[PDB]
């Protein structure tokens, strides 16, 4: 459905946001390094 | 199929099923074995109308053995019907996941044979790869690299094939590795997406445009891909905004707003620079203001539009009229901007124009020379740009006349004299006014 497709697109965006958030977390590891 | 509910997918499946070859006929013509023919007949009864299950491999072998176009189309249609069916398709996907040879054979079958057969096989491969276990980035990349997929995507007349390809790419974009594969495919076939966006800005076409917008948004979800695509097409944001304004669909408008926000999102590199460039060239701020004034039924689309308008207002708050003038000069496009007719703006920017050894004056002289060279076409936009450049030169000569000598050395006077003989009445009047401001009374 349209709502399901929008949620799936948002889920992909959330996964991309999680990857972006992981980069911020990885940045802390670089600072820890 | 993964997206068999789409009208284009249904049409492709019907076209594939139109060219149907009986398993017994193939066996009689030595195109398949008796066991292979029995397996193919069982699969046809199960899906086209008993599940082959382990007998799917003999059916695939018979399809490979039967090189005839009709037999390949029938096999592709049967595979698509099995994928659409809940009972079948999933077993084939599980078998392909367990045995990569079957998955490799399915990928090779995808985008091969007849156009309808190629579309059906690609849909079946996408449906098989939809499962996490059977997902393969390499298979998706190989299918995308096929010439049949590129032809289907670039088939402007065949809108159904382009819509199916865009939907398949959007569905594959969920997997991050397949998302990178889709980003590479977009980098390869950018002109097709640009043509689709232009057609949307200027049904099967609506569905194709929506699928292309969804794929673009999915690609822009990754900040690296969004930054790469931002520099790939500077007018992509303007085209997306124009399409969103023209289109009345709530979902399409929301997708366009999300794509625009992703390009200017802080995650993407040079977010502030990209936002400023968009607001300067594509007129993002007035478009966002108009969209905010307009009422949208969708709540998510309205929220996205409000966020985009807030971002555009924040970007334009730091920007000034000087930045807009610089962007217009860089783009070599002038349509009688309010700063051009604003006496106060010219008075407050006269020093800026003469700054850096009159760098702005030299750029304006170069633009005027280019317009004079382009004056043979004498287009309406070209005539307007020439008139605006002449007015700017007259203003820069009246105020801080030191730039007059630089313009004369750079052939500005010669360009004005040449424009004085232009056929266009407005261009001739502007050139006469510039000449009068130069040495005239």
């Amino acid at each position: 459905e349209a709502e399901e497709k929008a949620k799936e697109i948002q889920l992909k965006a959330d996964q991309e946001y999680e990857i972006e958030k992981t980069n911020i977390v990885r940045n802390e590891t670089n600072n820890i390094d | 199929k993964i997206l068999m509910d789409s009208t284009h997918f249904n049409e492709i499946r019907s076209i594939i099923r139109s060219r149907s070859v009986a398993w017994d006929a193939l066996a009689r013509s030595e195109e398949l074995s008796e066991i292979d023919a029995s397996t193919a007949k069982a699969l046809e009864s199960i899906l086209v109308k008993k599940v082959n299950g382990k007998t799917l491999i003999p059916l695939i072998h018979l399809l490979s053995t039967s090189d005839n176009e009709d037999c390949k189309k029938s096999v592709q249609n049967l595979i698509a019907e099995l994928l659409s069916s809940d009972k079948y398709g999933d077993d084939t996907v599980k078998f392909f996941q367990e045995d990569p040879k079957q998955l490799e054979q399915l990928f090779d079958v995808s985008l091969k044979g007849d156009f309808q057969t190629v579309l059906i096989s690609g849909f079946n491969v996408v449906s098989l790869l939809v499962q996490n276990g059977l997902h393969n980035v390499k298979l998706v990349e190989k299918l995308l690299k096929n010439n049949n997929l590129i032809n289907i995507l670039q088939n402007i007349e065949q809108m159904d094939t382009c819509y199916v390809c865009i939907r398949l790419l959007q569905e594959l974009a969920v997997i991050p590795e397949y998302r990178d594969v889709i980003w590479l495919h977009e980098k390869k076939f950018m002109p097709t997406l640009f043509k689709i966006l232009q057609r949307a800005t200027d049904h099967l076409g609506i569905q194709l445009q929506y699928h292309s917008l969804l794929l673009i948004w999915l690609l822009t979800f990754n900040p690296v891909f969004a930054n790469e695509l931002v520099q790939k097409y500077l007018s992509d944001f303007l085209d997306l905004l124009k399409l969103v304004k023209i289109t009345i669909k709530e979902k399409v408008s929301r997708l366009c707003i999300s794509i625009i926000l992703q390009c200017c999102s802080t995650r993407v590199k040079q977010h502030k620079k990209v936002i400023k460039q968009l607001l300067l060239l594509g007129n993002a701020l007035p478009t966002v203001q108009s969209l905010s004034e307009r009422k949208y039924s969708d709540e998510e689309l309205r929220q996205d539009i409000s966020n985009l308008k807030e971002i555009l207002e924040n970007e334009y708050q730091e920007l000034t009229s000087f930045d807009e003038y610089v962007a217009e000069l860089d783009s070599k496009l002038l349509c009688w901007s309010p700063p051009h007719v604003d006496n106060g703006f010219w008075s407050d920017n006269i020093d800026e124009f003469k700054k850096d050894n009159y760098k702005i004056f030299r750029q304006l002289i170069e633009l005027l020379q280019a317009k004079v060279r382009n004056g043979d076409v004498n287009a309406k936009q070209e005539k307007i740009i020439i008139q605006v450049a002449l007015n700017d030169i007259t203003h820069v000569v009246e105020l801080l006349p030191e730039s007059i000598d630089v313009l004369d050395k750079t052939g500005g006077k010669a360009d004005i004299m040449e424009l004085l003989n232009h056929s266009d009445s407005r261009v001739k009047y502007e050139a006469l006014k510039a000449t009068q401001a130069i040495i005239g009374y």
